[PDB]
Formats: structure tokens, C-alpha cells, sequence
């Protein structure tokens, strides 16, 4: 007999890659097969959707790269801290909206099970405001 | 001048013990009525050269469980169908145990037992009963969840509210000055659990003591809570009696049956490791957990990974614990109360000069944690009273030196929704209908989601981690709060940022 | 021949009785809360006892909370403060003769008090039974 565990959490910043320009600041990227190599929410669109730019199911095998703490892993491996995890792609989104994860955005990351992992919550912003809501009552986006 | 095991046969046949002249031992029983006093019954039921078949006490420091079984006659009469022939009645139960050997010694409990759904009466004209025992703050306790909001109270006004018994006992808090800091918003929450859970819960994690207490001339119930222990509880905890030596002089070795051991002193631990996993913490991640008793080595490659959970707030720090590490218990067995110890629980010393435990010879003074006691009626008084006792007590003893509070098991509970309006203030101007607020400090001051934004931040107008310290106000039902305060329900909560919005 | 009353071969056939718990004359002030924002009707009522002659403890509460849904609440979940009621535990060795000891949902009546039970109590009836049958020692080797 045994124990069939529970879940535990991990905070998540996103990246693409290593050198960032400064028009490239916020841009996504899309990871095909645990590697970065890029990709798109074509080529996999299982033939009901090719079709009109329609996801139904939200597919797999199309992946983010999460940088996470250094210290989960193990007193010896000199590899680089890169979870890749598959989309939830309406999380800044609608049944309307197509607002991908840009770099420098810090989520939550469930791990249900053994090689499964997921992506809950928005911990971040870009727009907001400075000043005490008597001077300023702004309401906005940052585009692109 | 082997066979001490044929003396322990004739003693539960009856007595034969030594020097044990004289043992009485009464319980009176009082009833409490609907405003939580007493009645009047001689003015009791008091018991003797025993009624009493079986009693079971055991007693720790906060508290005392146990059960009992007596025997009355007979059937039927007004004077027994209030008290044990209904649930949901509470009872006082003071139990008088006399010795004399020769000097007497004299213990006394004071104990409330009422219980739903549960009544054992057993027959055949001689009816037997069966009745439990806790300590009055338990048992009253226990059938009482209340679960509401109070503001801006401190932990001693809040469980002197909630505190309905003062014609019966009292509790002191005076000497703690920790459970009087104001908090500002106080969520209790008894939801799926007890109210004595609750008063145990918030007290582990301000790291306090209990102390049931009786004075045996005469009896008055006392709770104590006292963050330390120093000499402001022991004089209050002086056993009234006389020639109460120490160091276990030479009668005691006469009166043993066993000596058991819990565990001892270890010399190795495990190396525990606290691990916050957060991006944008730039500080060292893991940290190393740190323990009060050197002269222990670690173990080599084992790990304990302890981790903390990722709210949306800015992560707090850092549950400062200690690897809890093992202590030294004994179990003793005994056939007395024995003669010239103090074999009643003070938060005293008793030193060492004998090796005759297991023990370790690197020990200083030693104090009593708990006692047992088993009490039956002997098989030839049986057959007496059915025409027309004995002893076996345990002890706790515990090093001095690893004097830390023990607590009862309890429930950690489940949580509560509440649906809620926000506001801002009170008059609301029609181009100010909908507008927004954010407020600093558990106040009605402004303030901004910038001064806060720990600096990676200042910078432009982004956040990470969601910063705390930034509070809407939000209305709530009236009908949360206590029964007399005339407040304003307004609970200030901070920040989810991302609630009608993106990463935009 | 089937009779009631516990006629006195009744009596001849025990071995003890045992009580559980009985009618008792306190309750504990159970109120029901609905925390909710935009109900402008009273939010605390008090519940409701079949059983009067029962007197209410002093400043001790019971409060049972209703959860929020986003759906408009729902009311109310009439229940009543369930009581206490009565319970004898018999004994026997026999399948009684004269009484009806087979489960009907009909009345036994009281003339005798030859129980604990209360002398202002109506009519009975019989919930349960139990049966053990052992095969006798003396039997037992005979057939070995």
C-alpha cells in the first residue's frame, strides 16, 4: 500500500530566449517539441478547423518556455531552469480575444501528476496607474 | 525475611496492601440548570464506602478525561429522574480522595460531564450508571460554534465575550501580554469544528500554557495562561500539604510495579531544508532550519524538502520553526499515591540523586506531567453490598529542561464564503458614482500602487508579485459581527489585480 | 394469540435492560445565517422545534452558514433542531411469548412499569432485533 500524492505550486516567469531587444521586448514564441524550435497554432489543427483560425479542444504539443527558481533541482545538474507547458490559450482571452503570454509575465504553475503540468493564475501587470486615484482614473492597454 | 505477584492476587481479591489504613474516596454530584448555576438536590449524591464499581481519570496539564461506573437502589423515585435519566443536563462531578498511612494526603478533581445522544443504565433492582469526564472549560465548551466577525479586538476581549461561566470558575489572563495585541480584523471560524479547537489552535501559535488547577480547601476552578513559567504561577501552584521531600527517598522503591520508557535524548537529526519557490525574491532560496540542542550530528544525503505555497500576494516569510527533536518520557507504574513525593503536577522540580530508573546519569531536576488512575471496587466488598478499593497509577516525568507546553489534538478547520459589496466612503456624488479608492493602512487614508514597489519596479508602471498593503473597502452583511457591537461592517482586503483584466 | 401489554410471562423471560438516551428538556440556539449582500429582509432567523416543553440554553449558539453561489441565493432548507428520543435496549432468551416481536409499524401499549422508561409515555414499537444462535456444546461433539 501507498499514498497517491497532492499537488504542490510553483511561481513561473515566462521567456523566450537569451537576447532580448528592446522592439522585441514583449513579444511570444511558440515551442514545438521540448526544444525550442518555433512553431504555430497551425500544423496540428485536427481536420475540423482547416478550415477558418478556430481552436477547438486547445491542442497540445504547442508549448511555452517558464523559466522558474534555480533552486528546484537537484546539488549537481548545471542545466538551465526551463519548464516548457502546454497552453491554456484563454487565460487573457475571451471566447473573442487572442492575447498571448509575452515574456516577463509571472504565473502560477499547478503539477497534477507526473509529467503533467499546467498554468492557473495572472500574477503581474504592464498597465496600471501611479498616482492616488483623485488626480488620475485611468483605465487601459498596452498593445504589442 | 518471587511471589509479590500472590500479594497482587489478594489485593484485587481485597487490600493487603501497606501501610494504606484508611481510603475514602466521595464524589457529589450538583446539577446545572438553564443560566449555567446550581440547584439544590444532602444537596447532592453523595458516595461512600463504595457504591462506586469503576472510575478511570487521567489527567494531563490542561485538562482531565476519564469515565465512571457507580451503582444505586432503586427503582422508581423523583429524587434520580433529573440527573441521570436525561441528556443535554450538565453535571458537577468533585471527587474527595483521602489516604492515610502516618499523614494523609489529599488529591481533589472538580469535572463537568454532559453528553448528547448517550445515556448507559444497565438492570437485571441495583442500577448501574456510566458518566464521563472532561474539565469545565472542555465540556462546556464543546457544544458551543459560534462563527462571526469582530474588528479591532484583542485575543483576551475576545475570549472573555465568548466566556458565560463566572458562577462556576474563572480563568486568569493577566500575566501574558501577548493575546492582548490588538488585531484588526479577527475572522473566527468554527465552521465544521469545535470552539475549544479554536481557543487551542490560536493558542499553539502564540506558544502559551494551560494549567488546570483546584485549591483542595476549598474548591475553585482556575485556568492559567502564562507565556512562560517563573514564580508568579508557583506560588498559586504550592501542593497544601505537609513534608513533601524530594529525590526519591527510600519508601518509593518499596511502592513500584514497573518502570517503561518513551524515547530519550537521540544524538542525530535530519537535515530539514525550507524552500520558498519564487521568481523575484533575489535573496537565497533555500535556508537551512535551525535547532535549539546542539551536540547532534546530522545524517548524510537525506533531505527534507518543506515548502511554502505561492499566493498572488508578495510572498510572506518565513514560519520560523524549529526541527522539533525528541525529549525523555518515562512511564512509571505504581500501586499508591506515594508517600513523600510530590506526586501532584506543579510546574516544579524533583532532583536526582539515585540511579534507580533506566534514565541517563547526565540529568538534572525532573518534573510530572501526568497521572492515571484506575480505581476498582474489590470482589469481596462486591458480594457485600450486593447481600444487603484498589490502585494502579501511572506517571509522565519528562526532563526539566525540555519544559515546553503540551497541547490536545483539535481540528484545523475549513473556510467560509462571504459575498461582498465594496464602497468607498458615504456621501457619493453622481460624477463620482462609479469611481475607485485604495487605502494604505487598515484606515480610510489613500494611497497609490505606487510607494510600495520594491525596486526593481521604480521604473516604469508595471507590478510583480501583486503587492500587498493596498486594501479596498468592502461592506459586508450586518449580520456578521457580535450581538452588541454598534460598528460599521466595513473588511479591508488586498489586491488581486488581475481580476478584470489581462497581462494588459 | 397475539397479545400486548408485556402480560407476566413476559417478565419470566429476561435478562436486562439498558436504556439509551431519553427526552430531554434543553436545546442549544441554532441560528441560520445567509450572508448576502442585496437580501433586504432579516439574515439571521432562528430555527424551528416540533417538540415544545423544551427550554433553550443561555448565550450559546450554533451557527450554520450558507454558502454563496454566484446564483441568486436559494432559500431556505427548512430543517428542524433534531432532538433527542427514546431508546430501550432489552435482552431475552426467547422468541417472547405474547407479544408481537416481529417488525411491524404498529403500537404496544403501557399498563405495567416493570421498565426504566417514563411513566407518561403512550404506546411503543419495535425497531430492531438481533439473533444469535450458537450451537450447543454438547451437541457439538456429537457430531464430531
Amino acid at each position: 500500500k501507498y499514498k497517491s500524492f497532492s499537488n504542490f505550486y510553483i511561481n513561473g516567469r515566462i521567456t523566450i530566449g537569451e537576447n532580448v531587444n528592446n522592439d522585441s521586448k514583449k513579444a511570444y514564441k511558440f515551442f514545438k517539441n521540448h526544444k525550442p524550435e518555433e512553431s504555430s497554432i497551425a500544423e496540428f489543427q485536427e481536420n475540423g478547423e482547416k478550415g477558418t483560425s478556430a481552436i477547438l479542444n486547445s491542442k497540445a504539443d504547442i508549448l511555452y518556455a517558464i523559466e522558474i527558481a534555480k533552486e528546484m533541482l537537484s546539488d549537481k545538474s548545471s542545466d538551465k531552469p526551463i519548464i516548457y507547458l502546454p497552453l491554456k490559450v484563454n487565460i487573457n482571452s475571451a471566447n473573442n480575444q487572442f492575447i498571448p503570454l509575452r515574456n516577463d509575465d509571472i504565473i502560477l504553475i499547478e503539477i497534477q501528476s507526473f509529467t503533467k503540468g499546467e498554468i492557473i493564475e495572472l500574477i503581474s501587470n504592464s498597465a496600471i496607474s501611479t498616482k492616488k486615484a483623485q488626480q488620475q482614473l485611468l483605465q487601459r492597454q498596452l498593445l504589442g | 525475611i518471587q511471589l509479590n505477584k500472590l500479594r497482587s492476587s489478594l489485593s484485587r481479591y481485597i487490600g493487603y496492601n501497606n501501610v494504606l489504613q484508611k481510603q475514602e474516596i466521595t464524589i457529589n454530584i450538583k446539577p446545572i440548570n438553564k443560566n449555567f448555576e446550581l440547584e439544590d438536590i444532602h444537596n447532592s449524591l453523595t458516595l461512600k464506602n463504595p457504591h462506586i464499581e469503576k472510575l478511570e481519570v487521567c489527567e494531563n496539564i490542561y485538562g482531565i478525561n476519564g469515565w465512571l461506573t457507580f451503582d444505586l437502589a432503586y427503582i422508581n423515585n423523583h429524587k434520580d429522574f433529573n440527573f441521570l435519566l436525561s441528556p443535554n443536563q450538565p453535571i458537577l462531578l468533585d471527587i474527595q480522595i483521602n489516604d492515610s498511612f502516618h499523614h494523609k494526603r489529599t488529591t481533589r478533581f472538580i469535572a463537568i460531564g454532559f453528553n448528547s445522544n448517550s445515556i448507559d443504565i444497565h438492570e437485571n433492582g441495583v442500577k448501574k450508571f456510566k458518566i464521563q469526564f472532561h474539565d469545565p472549560l472542555k465540556a462546556l465548551w464543546t457544544k458551543h460554534k459560534p462563527s462571526y466577525i469582530a474588528l479591532n479586538k484583542s485575543l483576551d476581549d475576545i475570549f472573555k465575550d465568548n466566556f458565560f461561566f463566572d458562577s462556576l470558575f474563572s480563568l486568569d489572563t493577566n500575566k501574558s501580554n501577548n493575546l492582548k495585541i490588538r488585531i484588526p480584523q479577527a475572522f473566527i471560524s468554527t465552521v465544521n469544528r469545535n470552539f475549544y479547537d479554536f481557543f487551542i489552535q490560536q493558542l499553539e501559535q502564540n506558544k502559551c500554557y494551560l494549567k488546570y488547577f483546584c485549591d483542595k480547601k476549598s474548591g475553585k476552578v482556575s485556568y492559567h495562561v502564562v507565556d512562560q513559567v517563573d514564580n508568579d504561577l508557583q506560588r498559586n501552584i504550592v501542593n497544601s500539604d505537609e513534608d513533601l521531600k524530594d529525590k526519591l527517598s527510600p519508601y518509593d522503591i518499596s511502592c513500584f510495579k514497573k518502570q517503561i520508557l518513551i524515547s530519550n535524548k537521540s544524538n542525530f537529526y535530519v537535515k530539514e531544508k525550507n524552500i520558498c519557490p519564487d521568481v523575484t525574491l533575489n535573496t537565497q532560496r533555500k535556508e537551512d532550519r535551525k535547532i535549539s540542542d546542539t551536540l547532534v550530528k546530522p545524517f548524510s544525503s537525506i533531505l527534507k524538502d518543506n515548502l511554502q505555497s505561492v499566493e498572488y500576494i508578495q510572498s510572506n516569510n518565513d514560519d520560523k520553526q524549529e526541527i522539533i527533536t525528541t525529549g525523555f518520557e518515562i512511564l512509571l507504574t505504581s500501586r499508591n499515591t506515594l508517600p513523600f513525593l510530590d506526586t501532584e503536577i506543579t510546574l516544579s522540580k524533583l532532583d536526582n540523586d539515585q540511579n534507580y530508573l533506566l534514565g541517563a546519569t547526565d540529568i538534572k531536576s525532573l518534573y510530572i506531567s501526568q497521572r492515571k488512575l484506575l480505581f476498582k471496587r474489590s470482589k469481596y466488598c462486591s458480594k457485600q453490598l450486593y447481600e444487603n478499593h484498589d490502585n494502579s497509577i501511572t506517571y509522565k516525568i519528562k526532563d526539566y529542561s525540555n519544559l515546553t507546553p503540551e497541547y490536545p489534538k483539535y481540528k484545523s478547520f475549513s473556510n467560509f464564503y462571504i459575498n461582498g459589496r465594496i464602497t468607498i466612503g458615504e456621501n457619493v456624488n453622481n460624477d463620482s458614482k462609479k469611481a475607485y479608492k485604495f487605502f494604505k493602512n487598515h484606515k480610510p487614508e489613500e494611497s497609490s500602487i505606487a510607494e510600495f514597489q520594491e525596486n526593481g519596479e521604480k521604473g516604469t508602471s508595471a507590478i510583480l508579485n501583486s503587492k500587498a498593503d493596498i486594501l479596498y473597502a468592502i461592506e459586508i452583511a450586518k449580520e456578521m459581527l457580535s450581538d452588541k457591537s454598534s460598528d460599521k461592517p466595513i473588511i479591508y482586503l488586498p489586491l488581486k489585480v488581475n481580476i478584470n483584466s489581462a497581462n494588459n
